[PDB]
């Protein structure tokens, strides 16, 4: 029975990705703001994936660093085939949204993971930065203002939708950000960005005093 | 066989000769070297006739399923990697016997300054490429008398009708001083074949504007 | 019991067909005309196979989408092989088929796509369009006029075959596909046409202040 | 339990095939006549394998077609192997029913399909025209009169015993073959010879105004 | 319980091959006689396999045919590789114990077939022919006067064994066999025999007026 | 070995020798060089013996394998791809002493202008084709001296008669010039064979017109 | 070695010699180079005496395996395409020393006239048949000289006597002017081996008629 | 059902795993230093890894000395692509990460060990060092005290926590590590360090009347 | 071409010439042969003009891909191992006609004393590598007068002007014995290319400063 084998899996993978912690994604008017909940200094889930492309994932470490080694190698291969302004990051959302699939229907056990990526705009040049969600099971979606994923999202999606403003500052958004996810000082913090002044590489994190002085 | 193109304000121009030689007896008399790859590029190879067909319809081919497949055009520099791999895995075969030379035109509409949008990419044996920047370049067996020509007379283009007189010059200069390379026919009336690429997208020249520009050259050397 | 095993796995793909959204494609005096509801657009379901042959489906994205490379594949391929004018919608459609059928018997899980393949005459020529339907078990049928797939089909279905009218305009087929899908603006709608007028590629999309126009 | 399996089968291929129309096969003073229900223009029933052997199938098309290709693909090697003249109906016969059997026995789901193959003497020659049967299973008989698969046999099957006639003319055999099929104008039929006058090639097609003088 | 599994699938054997008609091989002063019942000109039951040994079988027709072009094409390279007079019956019958054992054993279902091999002495020498007798499991057994396999052989047999008489002619023991194959005309009947007098090859079918005169 | 074709208003027409030659010895008398491929379309190659049976049943039987799978026939340009593919796999047999030099003659029933639906076709050893725009063409170790013939009698040609007589001139000289070519026989009886193809179809010419023609021009060369 | 085949009035015959040499010294004198491959045909092959045997081993047993799979024995086309395949796919082999060069005689039983079912098909090194319709064929070493007298003794032939006789005398002329032939042996008692394809099959010649013929031959030519 | 697997391969890895002995690892002035209760001195339970990272491991012998193997030859690889400097601890867990994840998914049975990775400052530098944890089914954690696996930690747990004291002495370290784990003389232990003050390799044991006079 | 490099205190600075030649013929004019492949480390390739490209763009990819891996750059020790294993996987493509001499310079951040952090690293034909000690190194067609050159003129160097000043000095004293290297254009106002490292990074020198010490140079040796 297929049927009761997919509602197996499906429940194992909503139970999977219940316990991990939440991290969040917005778009601000510098580019994209990335926090979550990381007591590890070592262990890092947010990262990056090409010069204007960002990457973050909520779950196991083991599967979405497989995952993310895999989509920097996919990325690297493509801008010597052609070029590096060829890449963008609806083909690395399929990808994902591929070998997701690919692992929910013939794996022994589906990935426990939530991934999300972020692009912006390139230097000298004006866009909307666009926001990508996959989930374990291959979906794929497309979201305007912010994506919200691990434990329960609910209340904090509800906090973001109330509280959400466009064009807002660095300090602004970042205390936004931090308000709905404790409804937490400079550890148990991971905060980074995606710059959208920078010439070639938009992304840089924020660590140490710097993180202290803006929050 | 030769092949020219050179840049004016606001596009560029490309032409070509029409004679098949198998050693020192004409065994073509009307063959065409000028092709439009896509909207905004066109493309020139030299050396021999069955490589050259093959290769552009193959650039074409390659071309439109890129974009089929992502939905975005390549860029220029996407397209001058293309070219430049299918010219670098070629290399036996040129040794055995099978050379192919091309000559890449076109027009960026991604640039800043629109009338500086035209290119011309020029190629080696070993598979590197340069962008011109002296406005003028040619291939093929004549390419060197074209190509003196042209640095004496690129001081008289202005416009889309200078360059297309300048370059219908060089041919006459390169077919005067190459036997593999056929000049005008009056006596069959066939004249090169040409293609300007502007803003609006790459078109064809048509066949009685060459001819009364061929006719005009050979009255006034006469 | 192969029969219970086969009940399972149509009821699954039934199931999965029935969630998503509603698209139609008829046929008018231009060619074919293609309406679809979607909210994104960064994720598009109407496409382009070759010069004259057009793509569309519903269901769940990373399938539909892998098919049509692969249709794009095979038809790129066959044009270099022998020629550009000896590719026909017929010969895509039946590899569709081919490939649903052994999907359908050999996968785990069986894709919930159902797919359209739709045709128009060369330039300077006179033919009546044809429109393909394959399903996710591998059936094919020809419809003469309309094809319905997605969501609740009978209602629609009732409303063009109340509604239809041969040789219209664009304005018109557009109207009653509208409104028979209403029974939405610029924004939540895709509209892609085959034009037959046109020297070599006959595929356009229609968006912007021109669909507002036209609607 | 091998039996049971077995008993599943072979019901399941039953029931796919009680499903299909139903298509007849006579032989005439002429050759071999092929009488067909088929609303398509498009997708074809009856077909050529070679210049003496004809083809014909019910059930699903997706199958049979693959079936014919096969057959075509084998026939036209041995004609370079060999010579053209030693290509014969019963090697092409006992072809199918091999793949048949192994598909039966090994396959996860059975073929739903029913073919027959005809051939006829060269030109210049006398010979009786043969007649096959092959059977989802493997299972191949000869029949000397007339074969009818799909649908409910036994009516027609009576109404074709009652009233056959050797040695008839085309309008008469084409009449009790429809008049059997009706126990249908020109459109919903298909209808395609065995001519056994021709120099190279006996396969033909009867379509458009001379099947409406015919009939 | 590999037990339960083997008398399924010898019950299995046993009812495919209790639906086939019979055929006898017995052995007379010329040589081996075949007899079978064949409404079908066309499929034939009874072959040659080398210059001196024949074929005979019952059962399914597309099975024993692929074990007949198996053993032709066994003994035709042994003749090559060695010599044309290296080649014996007794190899023949191994090989197909061996095939029909392995098929038996890990084939998902078994052979529904009974084969029997024949042998005669080569030209001017005297010996008695041999005859052997291979079982769907790999059985192989050796008989002095005669084989009946197919349907109910135990009233045969018994028949057979009341009125089996040594060194007779052709028309002799081709009457008791066609009196016990009873307990039948030109059609519907299959004979070929083994003739120990020709030179190179022995095998020869009677047919047509011939069979007449000498019944 | 020579084979000729030539266009006329509604038609076209190919003929060729037969004569077989291993070194100066002769070996064959009666070798047909020209088949027809389909109802549409005759072939005719031209160098080793042996590769040229091959080749065009090779073709033809390519050409039935696509009709019968696909229901349709090819277009012309599908058939001329087919035959370019199959002459440039032969490169290394011909490197090894394997050579065949084909030519096609067809008649396009998907055209315009039903007066001028003849094509030929020519092929190199690379493996490129050109489609003939003179109306004439010719192949083989004797085809210069066809071609200059028919350059100088292609003005008489305005129906099939004209451009079988030409065709039959033109291998008549091709013959005198080289030995590796044969003449007609007249104490034996062998002539050269011809096909016609035209909106009918491709047929064959009889025996009695070209031994006409022959005899014709032999008492007119006297 | 040499082998004869011609045709006469309701049937064919072959004939073959019986030397052996290596170099220039003689080590066979009783060698049999024609062989029965069917009811119907015969084959001779000439060349390297080792290929020869497995030549026609393996071409008997592939008639034989076709014939007992499939029921029914191949046309003469499909012998003719069998014995052509084989011929072409042992060039490597002739290439590093091994060659063969084989000669077919049969008897059609599907023709339309009984009296002219005979034929006689010869292959060249490439893989190429031809089917005779002179009458007579000859491959060896010594075959340009059989063939020169066979070309004048042919007038003579009307059945099948006749035929042995020419055949005889062919291979004693061959004989007669090449040296690696051996003639007829008087001391030893050794003959040429023929064979005769009739509407009956093919049959071998008992030696005392061709010991006979032979010694009219030579007390003839005394 | 994929959960009940998972809880039963779980309970499995536990139970495994509660049956052996504990180990005990904590980070002192000098560097890190391992307690192990082994009453063998042939196998081992503590190893060296590379210039500066120490093994350690508990639970059955045959798959931590297998994993070790692993992790050796990874490392020695990597310092000759690169560097000698190039090599950290964080690459070796990240690897027995990926292996025990792998292992517990798809081997028959899964591995009952506990791994544990430990770093030092190069010589002439200052920084904390490093530990991890690796658990059965792929979990990796970060340490920044000590690690306790093997047998009932609880107790020895609480007992490290209550009486740990930053920038010990090897006497004073040592002392509470033989406390806690008996909470034994120079038989039945295994002491070893990581000695942060040597110029190249960092491992050294300690046995014999040294451990005598140390404690 | 030719590539100079030496020390200074606090940096190192790197330069190259613009020519392009293909035998005796000038066939570029404004080549760059000096790239910045990470914030602290630059690298020059002579040789074949095509090799060049394709290697440091492969070499900037590599080393980006392991950072992006690890999370932390590699070492120089690693970059120059990962450069030393890409020069000796070159060796039959070198044996065949594509040759490539590196030449790398750049500044450790991970050393004691800041002020001699700067690195010079030269490349054999094999694969062997080697730490300059000396303070300078030159590769090209004329490496050997500009290391001469920098012999003489190494004592003056005390700043980046100075280093900037004599690298300009010892590419014109190359150029001045080898033809294959080009010399300042004042005509067309072309320059060498320069880069600097320093603790803050790896920049490019703008043309001024370059055609300010080229004029100063001219006008000294006049």
């Amino acid at each position: 029975s297929p049927e009761q084998a997919m509602r197996e899996r499906s429940e194992l993978a909503r139970k999977g990705i219940a316990r991990a912690k939440s991290v969040v994604a917005l778009a601000y008017a510098g580019g994209v703001l990335f926090v979550a909940e990381n007591p590890s200094r070592s262990l890092q889930k947010i990262s990056e994936l090409y010069d204007r492309v960002g990457f973050a994932a909520a779950g196991k470490f083991n599967e979405f660093d497989n995952l993310r080694r895999g989509g920097i190698q996919f990325a690297d291969t493509r801008g010597y085939a052609y070029d590096r302004r060829d890449v963008t990051g609806r083909q690395l959302a399929n990808v994902y949204a591929q070998t997701l699939g690919t692992i929910f229907t013939e794996q022994a056990k589906p990935y426990e993971v939530e991934l999300c990526v972020a692009e912006v705009a390139h230097y000298g040049e004006t866009k909307r930065p666009e926001l990508y969600r996959i989930t374990y099971d291959g979906s794929i979606a497309d979201e305007p203002h912010f994506v919200v994923m691990g434990g329960t999202t609910e209340p904090i999606a509800n906090a973001l939708k109330e509280s959400y403003a466009e064009n807002a500052s660095l300090t602004d958004a970042l205390r936004i950000a931090v308000a709905a996810l404790r409804a937490l000082g400079v550890a148990s913090l991971e905060v980074a960005v995606l710059d959208a002044n920078r010439p070639r590489r938009a992304f840089r994190r924020i660590t140490g005093s710097a993180l202290q002085a803006l929050l | 066989t030769t092949i020219v193109a050179l840049k004016y304000p606001g596009g560029v121009v490309m032409a070509g000769d029409r004679r098949s030689t198998q050693g020192n007896m004409i065994s073509g008399r009307d063959v065409r070297k000028v092709y439009i790859t896509d909207d905004y590029t066109a493309t020139g190879i030299a050396g021999t006739a069955a490589v050259a067909v093959e290769f552009a319809r193959l650039y074409a081919v390659e071309l439109e399923h890129y974009e089929k497949l992502e939905g975005v055009p390549l860029t220029f520099a996407g397209k001058i990697n293309r070219l430049a791999i299918m010219v670098r895995g070629n290399l036996a075969a040129a040794m055995q016997g099978l050379l192919a030379l091309p000559l890449l035109a076109g027009y960026d509409i991604h640039a800043s300054d629109p009338q500086s949008a035209g290119r011309i990419v020029s190629f080696d044996a070993a598979g590197g490429w340069n962008i011109e920047e002296e406005g003028y370049q040619a291939v093929g067996s004549g390419s060197l008398f074209a190509k003196s020509s042209m640095k004496k007379l690129y001081s008289q283009v202005t416009d889309g009708d200078s360059g297309l007189r300048v370059a219908v010059e060089a041919l006459y200069d390169a077919a005067d001083d190459d036997s593999a390379t056929g000049g005008p026919d009056l006596v069959r009336g066939i004249f090169p074949t040409a293609v300007i690429i502007d803003a609006d997208g790459a078109v064809d020249v048509p066949e009685s504007r060459i001819a009364e520009l061929a006719r005009a050259i050979i009255e006034s050397r006469s």
